[PDB]
């Protein structure tokens, strides 16, 4: 799911340091 | 606490709308160069049909974006804009009013289409029950498109066609969904066990977005505008308020027990337990929905409370500091208005009115 890829960056990257 | 019921979420109604004859003018305005894009008028009109009644599902936002697009496709190649020889009347309707809003303008029914399109997003959002994390992170997504399509129309259609789709109000309808975007992430990061600190910053993100949707709301000609709604969306906005300041300040306090710092840890689950107590007065009268997530949460927090204080009157014995001393916690933006292309060929499809002689 590209979309919800894109929406969900912010957050993995905030979450793997 | 990860099994905390889900509180329920805003969404938008789809505008009404009326006329758009475009079909005459266009082919007056191509005969004045044989017969005149009347298969392709045939094809738009049935797509704006299809747009106008769209289905409320995933599907139904292809619908929106591929008219949307088509609808930029032939005003590059027809003039029927504001002031422009081949523009006639778009009719909506007001949603606040139920008044009938009419403009010579391809662009206010452009701006109509988009707004749809973040309504119906708001609506795809808040349909999963969010127990699951891809439900988490499907409603995520779609807050974040509803925000983008009411962003982009705030930017690029300043003209402000009907009060519904003003500056004021499009901000309002960005933040809330923004605020709500941030709570579904808020949700993931518990159960996804993130560090509580991390919890706590994407908490106080959640109630940033909605403080500042509640601003909007408390706005007296704001307000008047939107009658009861505003009543209806500041009760359940204003009480999340403090209740993901209480959830923010509980894992602050869980922080507190894994550093070991057990006055701070009481200081921070006082806080959260005092501003639960303030939501929950708040949600007097709201669904069973609020009532059940409250309760849990007033379980989870007053128990942690207890055994926080117990263990530092019998123990510890700590100084419990207040609040004003502590570093505050810094939200944590994870969302936006997610960009919008209208003329994005992988949602129009070609250019209906593209003519090679």
């Amino acid at each position: 799911n590209v979309k919800v890829l894109e929406a969900l960056e912010l957050y993995n990257k905030l979450v793997n340091e | 606490m990860e099994a905390v019921p889900r509180m329920p979420m805003i969404w938008l109604d789809l505008k009404e709308a009326g006329d758009f004859h475009f079909q005459p003018a266009v082919k007056k305005f191509v005969l004045k160069a044989p017969e005149a894009y009347n298969e392709e008028l045939k094809k738009l009109e049935l797509l704006r049909q299809n747009a106008v009644r769209v289905p409320r599902d995933f599907e139904g936002c292809s619908v929106l974006r591929k008219y949307l697009g088509q609808l930029h496709y032939l005003q590059s190649r027809v003039p029927m804009g504001s002031g422009q020889e081949a523009a006639v009347p778009v009719t909506w309707t007001e949603i606040f009013s139920g008044k009938s809003v009419a403009h010579e303008d391809i662009k206010y029914e452009q701006a109509c289409i988009l707004y749809n399109l973040g309504a119906l997003h708001s609506m795809l959002g808040a349909m999963d029950k969010r127990v699951s994390e891809e439900g988490m992170k499907v409603s995520c997504t779609h807050f974040q498109c509803a925000a983008g399509a009411f962003a982009y129309l705030r930017e690029h259609f300043p003209q402000a066609y009907s009060v519904d789709m003003s500056r004021q109000i499009l901000t309002l309808n960005v933040n809330l969904m923004l605020g709500q975007a941030q709570e579904c992430l808020l949700e993931k990061s518990m159960l996804d066990n993130r560090k509580s600190f991390l919890v706590a910053r994407i908490s106080a993100q959640v109630v940033d977005y909605y403080k500042e949707a509640c601003r909007a709301l408390e706005n007296p000609d704001t307000a008047s505008l939107l009658g009861r709604i505003q009543k209806d969306w500041k009760k359940l906005v204003q009480m999340k308020i403090y209740y993901f300041a209480a959830v923010a300040h509980l894992h602050m306090g869980k922080q507190a027990e894994e550093q070991q710092k057990f006055g701070e840890r009481v200081a921070y689950f006082q806080s959260a337990l005092d501003k639960l107590n303030e939501a929950i007065k708040l949600a007097k009268g709201q669904p069973d929905t609020v009532q059940d997530a409250l309760r849990f949460t007033m379980d989870v927090i007053g128990g942690k409370y207890n055994s926080a204080k117990k263990d530092n009157d019998f123990i510890y014995h700590e100084a419990v500091p207040a609040l004003d001393t502590l570093q505050p916690v810094k939200g944590a933006p994870l969302v936006k208005p997610l960009p919008v292309n209208p003329t994005d060929p992988a949602v129009t499809g070609p250019d209906i009115f593209a003519k090679l002689v």
